Order: structure tokens, then C-alpha cells, then sequence
């Protein structure tokens, strides 16, 4: 017989996890949260069949109540005793089952409490549809576990005692009786689960063009035309944020990024663009990393010094002080394949930074720990926010001495915007203005090309095309590595940071964005123009004083 | 009966239906005529000469492709699919009778054949497992990380009985339960029976950890994994680390209780693996003719140079050092008193993005034993010796770090600047005296660390300085500067013609990377440079002395002229030690005296190069003659 | 080698090489031991 | 009944598979032993032995039937042996004894020892000689107010990279009795002078080792003297 599951969906209110009350036990509900652990997909026992000890005759299709049942009826007539039964394995009914843990959302959170979690159970073809690190919803019956944990916990548990008033006793002799505890937590069963964007508001082009309908694919193409699609695209990145036009292109391109090569040798080429943002203090550099954690899918914010290492790539846990252990995803794999934003990367510590760089090269994380070996996906990209020594970046010194991050970490960065805050009475000005301007109006100071829907729309539209690199495109491309090159020579001292062969592979990553911006299969001789072109603005000429 | 009366079942599963004793018989029969008729219409029976290869090498092990009994007996295909263990047992007894008729003392040596079934059709992937694989075949790939150690196994289990003290006649054991005994046969009581393993045979056991390849696995999702039980003969065939294609019957663990913490009646899979199929510096006779043929060849060392790291361009004195260090030269215990170490140390000391990682990547690729070991980072194995207790297992193991497990091999140290205090102590233990002292936790010995060292470092600053010399470029005090033989530094001034043939390079791996898209071949490369380690031991004679003398009066008194860093014995020693080296590119017996010249190039470039810019200018004149 | 042991050297003589990372302390195993009833008083030797 | 039953010695050992060659992704497997009455005692760990004995089976309270395997010890063979003060041997033969008096009546003993020491190094004459003059030691002297004067000689070697000092070093750790051969901070997992820790499973103060410790009665060659 096959087993039916009725999914229940849009129910008309959606509870918070602190909703949580007794009185929902057996209810349908539906609550939403952050999926922040998942288990493998396991077999329940659905339908069990036993077999009587001294009889040996099988029995099949008992229904299991959650915990673990055996039948006392025994229709067989060669015994008299129900309590002994053996259960075989092979001839049970399974179901899926898959435990997944999650969390209270970030604006759900109360004044000064800590997130709480709850244990949502999923079986049959709601299995494997929560994924670690997004917001799902989830409608089901509110259940209840049992709970040996409350043991200690003030205040008086229920017990259950046998009632002993109709049986008949002799005081023969030759007074046992046995008592059970009933100790609870609440957790949950969905039978449907809808996955809502972890943002505020599936590679083939085919596949995501036909869950657009076709009025969406008409604004879609609308934008497709448009010959200034470029200067729109790199204006609607941040509005908050006034001017910085190099660092808006860069966090477009980031969120664009570039494809991923393998060699015959076997070596990965890395498609991620990772940019670093570093100047004076209150230059806006926050507000780019709470843009894009805001805006982007996929994408985590974490401080330098709240983060640890166990925390922005994988941790293994200790759960109730049980015999197994877990892993839980860090920032970097509930950023995978999409950006981690990292404000503050001068206070992390240098443990943590080796442990992030190992991640940088490798695009992978290593678990040796305890019982548990693992290797995890970390194909994430870096958007980093640094402050120099001192609090003030200083002209006089290069980039390695204004940071205090190590050479691999500062290698792989493929773009480093310095933003320097110089005192002129016009641009300060209109930024003022432009400020005061956001504190009055509030959302209608805000006026972007494009809305952040439209634009998300847009960069996943393009993430599916592939750009290649042609005749005329690798040529281009090798003179303007040897102009950068020639360039360095020439400055000696006055660069901020040496051209390298890595920065001649970030110059095609760049290309190759941008012409993923564009829409286009193959890449533009302009298109590796302007990719110089912004990694050359990126770099800044250090003074020095007169002789 | 027949094959249509097989497809059709009376019985209420298809486990039942071969469960019954005459349908048990036919699917016998007619797996006994399959293993003896089928033929690829080749006029040879394959099944046929894999008995007598099995029988001939003493193998238990039995390759039957899936696809030859699909087309032929569909409905035991599809029987071996969805209830395999029976199944599998049946045609195991099938392929041990076929083996009897072929060799008729074979079943008192071995007594047992296991059938592995190949090219199993369908390819399922880690997370897509679920209740319905339960008790069937299936075909799984995925990356192992760790192995337990081989463990026995009951096979035939033999009882004694604690009245009688006789010893009660095997029974086989199956492998997914306890068996136990209730009679006596010769006491006639239900008494307790205790095993002996003096008279109990096993077989091997081992538990495999299978997870996804991390290619495979969707973005945001984790690696699922499995446990994986390989048998007898499918024990240690899998390496950690490597990636393997599993068959075997997807079940059930079974424990007692259930699991108590997660409240539902859940139970633990695992994978009972049928078969093992990987997805070896081993020279044949002809291998090793096509060595010598290879060669015989004049410009043999050039062509081996230039095979080494392909994807690195440009980079001729750093594959000449490589090619020194992988070869290496003959280590000599003169008399037993003194000892001459014969392992090449190459230090490629750069500024960052000049591709030293990809060539210590190329040279672990390449070398038998390379351990890869870095000062910076963590994941990699330690270089310091250690004795540790597991948190779980409470039990210790000892350690000999990265330089005592490459003995007889290589070590490649990344971000050799980096170290703390205990590496750079067990580095110069390792290159002073080739052995790691270790006193800890009662453990007093020493460890053989004869391990050639191939280092990356980077200068003071991140760029190297021409005018001050290689003593002020790095943090490396003199003694471990000392200890190595090739000092190869590389700076990347600019050259427009240089840096256009080397963007040239990278632009053309990039584009031929693309999805949408003279040197030898490395697998005879590294078999020829395994047999040279192993087979040449280079010699020299008497008569080619005058002129090393010759030319090392004429080192160190230059090196008087100027006022650099002297020229001790042990650049001597280096001469002498990649001279041999030389000798084993060319597989010769003896050192020539153009290896000789070669090798005092290769030491006197890399003195040169570590010079300051002042000495530098006027070493190169004098020595132009030896740098040719 | 100690990794190359198999199930067809289980009750064996084996030779095998390694290294000794650690040694326990001593404990005591009867050989000869005299017993004795605790009510009966019967008296026995049992020789190991 | 104790006072009248009689008992052996059993020792448990543990022997792992050698550092030099196991895989690098692996942790080295090991093993249980057994051994009893004569053949407890004979090594300590650290030592580098063959074994002879029965490959055997134990259940221990992952797998229905899975038996642990172990060795019961029936034969220990050390392939070298350590040296130090409790492996030292006094007892000497009676042809050994008169062919080392026959050494000592040689005018010339002194030049054939001198030529002994380090015959690949050449020169370093003097420095060959006060080698000798270290291993010999001095005769050390107890005095009836308890001051306790030292017999043995402490030489130190300055000089210039490249001159076989280290060479004189290894070649004396080689040739002396009992010696260790260390640098200045010590060995990679060995340290310098004396260690005392605590007992890995009863947590009480034990001496863990040490260079000039563990060669008591013999050389500590010191090699890199001025980092320390
Ligand atoms: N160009 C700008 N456009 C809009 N707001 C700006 C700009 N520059 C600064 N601000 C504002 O000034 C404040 C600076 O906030 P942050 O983004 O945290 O500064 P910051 O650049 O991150 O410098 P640090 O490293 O945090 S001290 C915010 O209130 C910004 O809105
Ligand atoms: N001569 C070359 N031939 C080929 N690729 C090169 C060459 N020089 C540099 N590269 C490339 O430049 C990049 C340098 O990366 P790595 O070798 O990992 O860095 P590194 O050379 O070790 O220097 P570090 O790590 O910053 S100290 C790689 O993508 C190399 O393939
Ligand atoms: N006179 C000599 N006779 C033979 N070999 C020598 C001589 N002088 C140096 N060597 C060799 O030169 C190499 C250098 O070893 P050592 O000179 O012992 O090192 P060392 O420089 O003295 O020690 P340091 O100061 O810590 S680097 C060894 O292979 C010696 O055998
Ligand atoms: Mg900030
Ligand atoms: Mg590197
Ligand atoms: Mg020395
Ligand atoms: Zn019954
Ligand atoms: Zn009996
Ligand atoms: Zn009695």
C-alpha cells in the first residue's frame, strides 16, 4: 500500500519560534525560522513486522506511534503470552526522515534574549528541501519529545503511577511497582516546507527563464537592450551609499563573478573575485557590506572580532553531552556560492585568518577533529572591510604597511579600493545634503535605476551566461599586462602594490564579469579595457616626500 | 522450470519467491549454464578464462559483469538488483561449483568464491539514498576519508561445551547477525557453550567512511556520508583520500533500543560492499628496456629538465634543481665511522606569484613518498615528532611528523620563513643528522628522517634586494642556509619580452581550461626516476680527482678576491653529491666527467645568485668559465 | 608488517617487526592457588 | 587461600607499526600484547623489536561478530639496543681483557688512538687529541669533607662554518659508550638537560628525559652552543 502525505500551505498567519505555547500541541501551525542544522535522510519505522518469540509465525503492517511499539494481541492461538515479540529488520516499512534544526530569525529576536532553537522532523517528500543557512517556513503539527534533560529543573514533574484498585491480592508472600516520568519538549513535524529568500525581498538559462512568466521575461529583455545598461547597473548598486562609483563596479562584479576552469592537470581555477575595502574611518565602507548582505542571496555579515574560526568555516559540536557529534556550517559555507561579508578584518586574530586563508586557496575546509573527517565547499567570495594602522590611512606608507592582514591574505584579494576622506567645501557639501536629505525622506531619497527586485533578477539572469575569451580578446589582454608591468617598473616605490602574474588572473576574472554583465557569450577587447581600467583606479600612487 | 516462469512469482515478495527451495534450484541452474555457455559471439567464452585466471592466481574473487547477465537473463538481473544477498549467496555457490569442475582440490584450499558484480547501470549519489535502496544493489561513488583497522570475523564458528569439553562442529556465521548454539549433541543439555578461536576460522572485516566528492554536492548543501563494509579480500584496497565507486546492498544497522535522543524509531544504514572499483611505480620487462632505450639518448637530461612541471614556464634552473633533488645522489658510510649525506636540499627562495607552489604541487604529483608540510598554514602534517593521546580512543600513537614520514622520499616545506621555534629545531635535527630525537611520555628513541627537503620561502619585505645578500634577505640564520645544496633565488624584474611570452602562457591555459571549450609523459617519467632511485648508485673513479681540486682552489681563493661568504667543503660535497645525480639521468654506472661540469654549473650558479650585487658582477667574470 | 596481518594468521605464529610505545605495569596471575570450601572446608589446588 | 598460592608477572605491551613508512593520511595502527614470566621486563618503549608469537582473538564489551585482535609474546628480539647507566655492562672476558693490556703496553697508543678518532677528518690534529683526553674523562675525587671534584673534561669548539666540528661531534657520539648528540634548544621532540612532567595515566611527577640526563656516565655533544 503506499503511504499518502496531505501538505497543508498558506496558512493565514505565520508564528514566531517564541510563539511557541502548549496549547498548539496537536495543532496545526505554521512557523518560519533559519535552518541552521540538517541531518542525513534515515529510515522510520512506518510499519513494523514481528514475530512472536515461541511462536515464530510473522505479523506486518503495526502501526508505530513515534516511539517504538510492540503488539500484545497476537492473533496467533499457539501462545498465551503477548510481552515477548522479536522484530526483524528486512521485512519492515521505512519512511524518510530528516531532523533539521533551526533558529529565531535576526529581526524576531527580543530585546536582549539569545536565538533559541527548534526541532522540525520532515519525512517523505518534504525531506532535503531545508538547506543550512536560509529562511524557511514551515507548516505542520506541533508535537511533543521526550525529554529526560528536565530532570533537574525546579518545580514539580508529573509522574505516572500505575493505578492499583481493582486487583484482587494475597498476602502469601514468598510489592514492586513501576513509575514513569513525563518530561516534554516541544518540537515540530511539517509536512510542507516553502523555502522564503534569505535576501529582504538553476545554472541553465533555460531552466530559470521558464519559471519566469512571460511579462517578467518582457521587462527581463527590456533591460537586455538597453545600451547604457552598464551605467544603470553600476548606479543602482548601493544608493545609499553617495559617489564611489569604482566600488560599486567592484561589488557588482563581485556579485557577478567569473567561471570556474579545470586543467587536464587537475588544478581549479577560481571564479570568485574577492574584494578588499580599506581608508579612513567613516568613509561608508560598512554601508557596501550591509548593502550586499541585505541585497545578495546566499550571503552572511560577520565582524572581525566576533567571528571565530570554528564559526566562519565549520564546527564540530558536542550535543547534550552525548556520545555523537555534529557538524555546524561557519559564514563561509552558508555563504557558498555567494559572498562573505567580513567588517573589521584587522581585528581578527592571526589563527583565524590562517584559517580563513587555508579556505581562500583551497576552496574547501578540512574537518580532522575528534571522530569526524570531513571536506567541506567553502566556493565563497571575500568582501572585506579593513581600517589601517594607526585609524587613518597614511599616504606615505604602501599597502602592506597600512594593513595588518598576512601576504596570503592580501594576495588573493583581486581588487583593493582605498577610499581617502579629503576636507573640500563642495563634495562635502552635497554629501551633507544628500545625508540630511536620507534622515527627512527616509525610503524616497533613495531613487536607483533599477529596484532591488528587477536588479536581482537581472544578476541571475546573467550568472548563467559563460563568457570565453576570443582572438583578439588575449592579445588585448597580454598588452595591457605588459603596460600594468611597465607601469610598476617605471613607479618602483610610488605603487601601492606590485603587479603580479595573479593580478594579470584577476584582470580575466574581471573581464570575464564584465562580460557577464552585459549578457554577452564571448568576451570584448573594451570589456578587458574597462576591467584594466578599474583595477588600474584601484591602485593609488604613494607619495613621498621632497628631497 | 524456465525463465518465463521465474519472471512470473507466486509468492508475496521476491525475497520469498527465491527463498523457495525449487525456485531457488532453477535460478541456480540457470545461473551455472549462464557462467559456462555465455560468449560475446567472439568465438571465446570470458567467463570461462576468468575461472582459470582465478583459479591459477589463488583468488576467491569472481568479476561478473552486470551487463553480460543483464542481456541474457533478464530476470535474474533484476533478481540480483532488488534482493541481492540471496542472490549473491546462490550464484557464489554457483561460481564455487564451476571453480570445482575446473580444479578439483581448489575447494580444500579456499572453500569459498565471492562474486564481485560490475558496471552495475545505475550511479546513485550519497544524498539521494533513501528506504526504497533498502536491501538492494546499489551503486554509490564518493571520496573516502578514513578506515578502521582489518578486524577478524566469525566465518565458522566453533563452540565447546563447558560440561563436556567437546568441541561441537562449525557453523557458518552470517554477517548480518549473532548466531548462537542451544544443544549439545553429545551432552544433550542446552549447557553454556563458549567459543574457542583456536578452531573458529575469520575472515577480514574493515569500516570504510564514504562522503561525497565535494565537486558533486550542490552549493549551499553539506557532503553527505555512509559507513561502508568491505569483506575478505576487499580490505586496505582503498586508500584515505582517494575516490572509489562503490557497489554493495544498501541495510540497516541494527541496535539495541533505537536511538533515544531523537524521540522516533530510526535506524542507521550502511553499505555491505559487493564490489570496489578506483576511479603504482611498478616497471615491467619491457618498461624497463624502453628505460634503457630512453636513455641511451645523448640529450636525455635536457628532455627529462624540460618535462619537469609542464604547467611552470620559464623556470630552467629551478627544473634542473628539481630534477637533481628528485633523482638525488648515493648516501655513504665510509668505514662506519663517517657518514656523507646523499640527498639533494633545494631552497627556491621568491618573490610571491612566482609559481613555487605549483611546483612543489608538481613534485609531490611526481616523487614515490613526498609529504607536504607547511610553517604558515595547519592543515598539513606537523614537522615536529610527537606522541598523542586520542580524546576519544585514549590511546597513543607516536608520530614521527612530516620529515620522518618522508624517509627515502621527499619533504616539501611551504612558507619555510614562517616556522616557530620546534620546526625550525626539528628541521635542523632532520638536516643535520637525518633522525628525530624523540623523549616523551616514557618514549625514548630515535626516528630515520633521511628525507630530502625541497623548501618555498619568501624575502624580508616581499621582495628580494639585490644589493644586500641572501643572509639579510631572509629570516634563515647561516647554519640552516648552509645545510642546503641548491640556493635558487628568483626575482621577477621586468622584462617586457618575458613578462609577453609568460602572459602569453597564462592567457592560453585559461582559455584551453574552459569549460565550453620533446617531454617525456609523466607516467613513464615517474617510473624512470622510481628506477633510478632504486637500481644506479652512481660510482667514480680515481683518475677524475685532478681536476676537482683543480677548480676548487680556483673557487675559494676568488672568494678570498671579494669578501663574500666563503666557499667551505661543503660546496665541495655538493658537487660531488648532484654530480651523481647527473649520473642517474642518464642511468649510468659510472660519473662522467660532463655530469661533473654540469654539476659544478649548477653549484656555481647557485652561489653567484645568492650574492650581493657588488660580488656578483665580479664572481661572474672569473667563473665564466665553469658557467660556460 | 603489522598492516599486512589477515584472518589466515589468527591462531598462528606470526613474526612481525614494530616499535613498543608502551609497556604496563606488572600484574599478578595465579599459577598454583589452594582453595577452600567456605562452609565445607573442602581443600583443592588448582594448578594454571 | 594467599599465604599459600603461588603467582607470575604479566605484562601488557603495545607495538606500533614504525613511523618511517606508513601512510600519510593515516594514523599508524598498533597492537595489544601479551607477555608473562621471563619475558616481561625485557623492553622498554621506544625500542625497535621482532616478535614472535600467536596472532590471537578477544571479545571486548561495530559489528555483530568483530573480535579484537592481540598477540600473545612468545619470543622478543631487540634489533639494537639502547645505551645507559642500567644497560651498561661491567662483566668482561677474560680475551678481551688481555688484548686490552696488550693495547696499553703500546709506546705508540696514543698516536693510533688519535688516528682513530675521525681517520675522514683531515688535520685537527690537537683537537683529535683532546677528544681522546674527553673520552677517557678524569679520576674523580671524593674528599672526607663531602666537596666532590669532577674528573670529566668539557671542551668547547669556536670556529668557522665548514670545518668538520660537527663531524668531531657525530663521530664522538658514535664512539662513546653512552652519548647524545643534541643541539642547543634541544632535539625536535627531545629537550635539553632535564624534564620533569607528570605520569601520563596517574598524573605524578616523573622524569621525562633529557639530554645530559640520559646520557649519564657518558658525552653530550652540544652542537649550535651560543643559541640556547
Ligand atoms: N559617501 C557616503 N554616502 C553616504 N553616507 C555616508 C558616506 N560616507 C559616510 N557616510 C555615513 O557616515 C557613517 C559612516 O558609517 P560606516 O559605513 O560605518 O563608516 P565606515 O566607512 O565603515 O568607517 P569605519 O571603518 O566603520 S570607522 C554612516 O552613517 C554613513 O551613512
Ligand atoms: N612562470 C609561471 N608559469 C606558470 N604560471 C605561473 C608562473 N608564475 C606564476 N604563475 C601563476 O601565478 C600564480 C601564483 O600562485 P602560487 O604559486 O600559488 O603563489 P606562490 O608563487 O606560491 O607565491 P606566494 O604563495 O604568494 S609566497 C599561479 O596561478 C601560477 O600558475
Ligand atoms: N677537514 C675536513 N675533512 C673532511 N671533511 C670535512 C672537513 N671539513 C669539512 N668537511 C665536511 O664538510 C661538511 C660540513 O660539516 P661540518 O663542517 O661538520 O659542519 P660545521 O660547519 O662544522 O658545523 P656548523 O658550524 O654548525 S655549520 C661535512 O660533510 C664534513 O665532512
Ligand atoms: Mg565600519
Ligand atoms: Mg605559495
Ligand atoms: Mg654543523
Ligand atoms: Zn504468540
Ligand atoms: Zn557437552
Ligand atoms: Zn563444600
Amino acid at each position: 500500500e503506499r503511504v499518502f502525505q496531505i501538505s497543508f500551505f498558506n496558512l493565514p498567519t505565520v508564528h514566531r519560534i517564541r510563539d511557541i505555547r502548549s496549547e498548539k500541541i496537536g495543532s496545526l501551525l505554521s512557523i518560519s525560522g533559519t535552518v541552521t542544522r540538517t541531518s542525513e535522510v534515515r529510515p522510520e519505522l512506518y510499519k513494523a513486522s514481528f514475530t512472536c518469540d515461541m511462536c515464530r509465525a510473522i505479523v506486518d503492517n503495526v502501526e508505530q506511534s513515534f516511539k517504538y511499539t510492540e503488539p500484545t494481541f497476537c492473533p496467533n492461538p499457539s501462545c498465551e503470552n503477548r510481552a515477548f515479540w522479536t522484530l526483524n529488520v528486512t521485512r519492515s516499512r521505512f519512511l524518510d526522515w530528516q531532523k533539521v534544526r533551526i533558529q529565531e530569525n535576526a529581526n524576531e529576536i527580543p530585546t536582549g534574549s539569545m536565538p533559541r532553537t527548534l526541532d522540525v522532523i520532515l519525512r517523505g517528500d518534504s525531506v532535503e528541501r531545508a538547506k543550512p543557512g536560509d529562511r524557511c517556513k514551515f507548516t505542520g503539527v506541533e508535537i511533543v519529545v521526550p525529554d529526560v534533560t528536565q530532570l533537574g529543573l525546579p518545580g514539580v514533574k508529573p509522574s505516572s503511577t500505575l493505578d492499583t484498585r481493582g486487583i484482587s491480592k494475597t498476602t502469601e508472600g514468598l510489592r514492586s511497582l513501576g513509575v514513569r516520568d513525563l518530561t516534554y519538549k516541544i518540537s515540530f513535524l511539517a509536512c510542507h516546507v516553502i523555502s522564503i529568500g534569505s535576501n529582504i525581498g538553476e545554472r541553465d538559462q533555460e531552466v530559470f527563464l521558464n519559471s519566469l512568466s512571460s511579462d517578467e521575461i518582457n521587462e527581463l529583455k527590456e533591460m537586455v537592450k538597453d545600451e547604457h545598461i552598464y551605467d544603470k547597473l553600476v548606479r543602482s548598486i548601493a544608493p545609499a551609499v553617495f559617489g564611489h562609483e569604482a566600488v560599486k563596479k567592484g561589488i557588482l562584479l563581485q556579485m557577478l563573478g567569473g567561471v570556474h576552469k579545470s586543467t587536464v592537470e587537475g588544478i581549479k581555477l577560481r571564479g570568485d573575485i574577492n574584494i578588499c575595502v580599506v581608508g579612513d574611518p567613516s568613509t561608508s565602507k560598512s554601508q557596501f557590506l550591509k548593502y550586499v548582505v541585505g541585497f545578495a542571496p546566499r550571503s552572511v555579515y560577520t565582524s572581525g572580532k566576533a567571528s571565530s574560526a570554528a564559526g566562519l568555516t565549520a564546527a564540530v559540536v558536542r550535543d547534550e553531552e552525548g556520545g555523537d557529534y555534529t557538524i555546524e556550517a561557519g559564514a563561509l559555507m552558508l555563504a557558498d556560492n555567494g559572498i562573505c561579508c567580513i567588517d573589521e578584518f584587522d581585528k581578527m586574530d592571526i589563527s583565524d585568518q590562517v584559517a580563513i586563508h587555508e579556505a581562500m586557496e583551497q576552496q574547501t575546509i578540512s574537518i580532522a577533529k575528534a571522530g569526524i573527517h570531513a571536506t567541506l565547499n567553502a566556493r565563497t567570495s571575500i568582501l572585506a572591510a579593513a581600517n589601517p594602522v594607526g585609524g587613518r590611512y597614511n599616504r606615505k606608507l604602501s599597502l602592506r604597511g597600512n594593513l595588518n592582514m598576512t601576504a596570503p591574505i592580501m594576495s588573493r584579494f583581486d581588487l583593493f579600493f582605498v577610499i581617502l576622506d579629503d576636507c573640500n567645501e563642495k563634495i562635502d557639501t552635497e554629501l551633507a545634503s544628500h545625508i540630511v536629505d536620507l534622515h527627512m525622506k527616509r525610503d524616497e531619497a533613495i531613487e536607483p535605476p533599477f529596484s532591488a527586485e528587477q536588479l536581482r533578477r537581472y544578476i541571475k539572469y546573467a550568472r548563467t551566461f559563460k563568457p570565453i575569451l576570443t582572438k583578439e580578446a588575449r592579445s588585448y589582454l597580454v598588452e595591457k599586462y605588459k603596460e600594468l608591468r611597465k607601469d610598476d617598473a617605471q613607479g618602483f616605490s610610488r605603487s601601492s602594490y606590485r603587479i603580479t602574474v595573479r593580478q594579470l588572473e584577476s584582470m580575466i576574472r574581471l573581464s570575464e564579469a564584465i562580460a557577464r554583465a552585459n549578457c554577452v557569450d564571448e568576451i570584448t577587447p573594451s570589456f578587458i579595457a574597462e576591467a584594466y581600467d578599474l583595477l588600474r583606479q584601484s591602485i593609488i600612487r604613494v607619495d613621498v616626500d621632497d628631497v | 522450470l524456465t525463465l518465463e516462469s521465474l519472471s512470473n512469482v507466486k509468492a508475496n515478495s521476491y525475497s520469498e519467491w527465491i527463498t523457495q527451495p525449487n525456485v531457488s534450484r532453477t535460478i541456480a541452474r540457470e545461473l551455472k549454464s549462464f557462467l559456462l555457455e555465455y560468449t560475446d559471439e567472439t568465438g571465446r567464452s570470458v567467463y570461462g578464462a576468468r575461472i582459470r585466471t582465478l583459479g591459477e592466481m589463488n583468488s576467491e574473487s569472481l568479476e561478473v559483469n552486470y551487463r553480460h547477465l543483464a542481456e541474457s537473463k533478464a530476470i535474474l538481473a533484476l533478481f540480483l538488483a532488488k534482493c541481492p544477498e540471496e542472490m549473491l549467496k546462490i550464484f557464489d555457490l554457483v561460481a564455487m561449483e564451476a571453480t570445482e569442475l575446473h580444479y578439483p582440490d581448489y575447494a580444500r584450499i579456499h572453500s569459498e568464491i565471492h562474486v564481485r558484480i560490475s558496471d552495475f547501470p545505475t550511479i546513485y549519489s550519497l544524498r539521494e539514498l533513501r528506504e526504497s535502496n533498502l536491501s538492494s544493489l546499489v551503486r554509490v561513488t564518493g571520496v573516502v576519508t578514513r578506515r578502521t583497522g582489518v578486524f577478524p570475523q566469525l566465518k565458522y564458528v566453533k563452540f565447546n561445551c563447558l560440561k563436556c569439553g567437546s568441541i561441537l562442529g562449525p557453523f557458518f556465521q552470517d554477517s548480518n547477525e549473532e548466531i548462537r548454539i542451544s544443544f549439545c549433541t553429545n551432552c544433550k543439555s542446552k549447557g553454556p557453550f563458549r567459543v574457542n578461536g583456536e578452531k573458529t576460522v575469520y575472515r577480514n572485516y574493515q569500516r570504510v567512511t564514504l562522503q561525497e566528492a565535494p565537486g558533486t554536492v550542490p552549493p549551499g548543501r553539506l557532503p553527505r556520508h555512509r559507513e561502508v563494509i568491505l569483506l575478505a579480500d576487499l580490505v586496505d584496497v582503498s586508500k584515505p583520500g582517494e575516490e572509489v565507486e562503490v557497489t554493495g546492498i544498501y541495510k540497516n544497522n541494527y541496535d539495541g533500543n533505537l536511538n533515544a535522543k531523537n524521540g522516533f524509531p530510526v535506524f542507521a544504514t550502511i553499505i555491505e560492499a559487493n564490489s570496489i572499483k578506483r576511479r603504482v611505480f611498478s616497471w615491467t620487462e619491457e618498461e624497463e628496456r624502453e628505460f634503457r632505450k630512453i636513455s641511451r639518448d645523448r640529450g636525455i637530461i635536457d628532455k627529462i629538465i624540460s618535462s619537469m612541471a609542464p604547467s611552470i614556464y620559464g623556470h630552467r634552473d629551478i627544473k634542473t634543481a628539481v630534477a637533481c633533488s628528485l633523482f638525488g645522489g648515493v648516501p655513504k658510510n665510509v668505514n662506519g665511522k663517517h657518514s656523507i649525506r646523499g640527498d639533494i636540499n633545494v631552497l627556491l627562495l621568491g618573490d610571491p606569484g612566482t609559481a613555487k607552489s605549483q611546483i612543489l604541487k608538481y613534485v609531490e604529483k611526481t616523487a614515490h613518498r613526498a609529504v607536504f608540510a607547511t610553517g604558515q598554514g595547519a592543515s598539513a602534517v606537523g614537522l615536529t615528532a610527537s606522541v598523542r593521546k586520542d580524546p576519544i580512543t585514549k590511546e597513543w600513537t607516536l608520530e614521527g611528523g612530516a620529515l620522518v614520514l618522508a624517509d627515502k622520499g621527499v619533504c616539501l616545506i611551504d612558507e619555510f620563513d614562517k616556522m616557530n621555534d620546534q620546526d625550525r629545531t626539528s628541521i635542523h635535527e632532520a638536516m643535520e643528522q637525518q633522525s628525530i630525537s624523540i623523549s616523551k611520555a616514557g618514549i625514548v628513541t630515535t626516528l630515520q628522517a633521511r628525507c630530502s627537503i625541497i623548501a618555498a620561502a619568501n624575502p624580508n619585505g616581499g621582495r628580494y634586494n639585490s644589493t644586500l645578500p641572501l643572509a639579510q634577505n631572509v629570516s634563515l640564520t647561516e647554519p640552516i642556509l648552509s645545510r642546503f645544496d641548491i640556493l635558487c633565488v628568483v626575482r621577477d624584474l621586468v622584462d617586457e619580452e618575458a613578462d609577453e611570452r609568460l602572459a602569453t602562457f597564462v592567457v592560453d591555459s585559461h582559455v584551453r581550461s574552459h569549460p565550453e571549450n620533446s617531454p617525456i609523459p609523466q607516467e613513464l617519467l615517474m617510473k624512470y626516476i622510481h628506477y633510478a632511485r632504486t637500481k644506479i648508485y652512481p660510482k667514480l673513479h680515481q683518475m677524475d680527482m685532478d681536476k676537482v681540486s683543480r677548480v676548487y682552489a680556483d673557487l675559494r681563493r676568488e672568494s678570498i678576491s671579494t669578501g663574500s661568504f666563503p666557499i667551505t667543503v661543503r660546496h665541495l660535497e655538493s658537487i660531488l653529491r648532484i654530480a651523481e645525480s647527473f649520473a642517474k639521468m642518464r642511468l649510468s654506472e659510472f660519473v662522467s666527467s660532463y655530469d661533473l661540469d654540469r654539476a659544478i654549473k649548477v653549484v656555481v650558479d647557485s652561489f653567484v645568485d645568492a650574492q650581493k650585487v657588488s660580488v656578483r658582477r665580479q664572481l661572474r667574470r672569473s667563473f665564466a668559465i665553469y658557467t660556460l | 608488517p603489522l598492516r599486512d596481518l589477515d584472518s589466515e594468521h589468527v591462531s598462528k605464529i606470526v613474526r612481525l617487526s614494530g616499535i613498543i610505545i608502551s609497556t604496563s605495569v606488572l600484574s599478578s596471575r595465579a599459577t598454583y592457588l589452594s582453595i577452600m570450601c567456605r562452609n565445607c572446608r573442602h581443600t583443592t589446588s588448582i594448578t594454571i | 587461600i594467599h599465604e599459600s598460592s603461588k603467582f607470575i608477572d604479566q605484562q601488557f605491551l603495545k607495538l606500533q607499526e614504525i613511523p618511517e613508512l606508513v601512510p600519510v593520511g593515516e594514523m599508524p595502527r598498533n597492537l595489544t600484547m601479551t607477555c608473562d614470566r621471563y619475558l616481561t621486563n625485557k623492553v622498554i618503549p621506544g625500542t625497535r623489536v621482532t616478535i614472535v608469537g600467536i596472532y590471537s582473538i578477544y571479545n571486548s564489551k561495530s559489528g555483530v561478530a568483530i573480535r579484537t585482535p592481540y598477540i600473545k609474546i612468545l619470543g622478543i628480539q631487540s634489533d639494537v639496543e639502547t645505551s645507559s647507566i642500567w644497560n651498561s655492562v661491567t662483566m668482561f672476558t677474560e680475551e678481551e681483557e688481555e688484548e686490552f693490556l696488550q693495547l696499553s703496553r703500546n709506546p705508540k697508543l696514543y698516536e693510533i688512538l688519535t688516528n682513530s678518532i675521525a681517520p675522514s677528518i683531515f688535520g685537527n690534529e690537537d683537537i683529535k687529541k683532546a677528544i681522546v683526553c674527553l673520552l677517557m674523562g678524569g679520576s674523580k675525587k671524593i674528599l672526607p669533607d663531602g666537596m666532590r671534584l669532577r674528573g670529566d673534561i668539557n671542551v668547547l669548539l669556536l670556529g668557522d662554518p665548514g670545518t668538520a666540528k660537527s663531524q668531531l661531534l657525530k663521530f664522538v657520539e658514535k664512539v662513546s659508550p653512552i652519548a647524545v648528540y643534541t643541539s642547543g634548544k634541544g632535539s625536535s621532540a627531545a629537550g635539553l638537560t632535564a624534564s620533569v612532567q607528570r605520569d601520563p595515566m596517574t598524573r605524578e611527577f616523573y622524569l621525562e628525559g633529557g639530554a645530559m640526563v640520559l646520557a649519564d656516565g657518558g658525552v653530550v655533544c652540544i652542537d649550535e652552543f651560543d643559541k640556547m
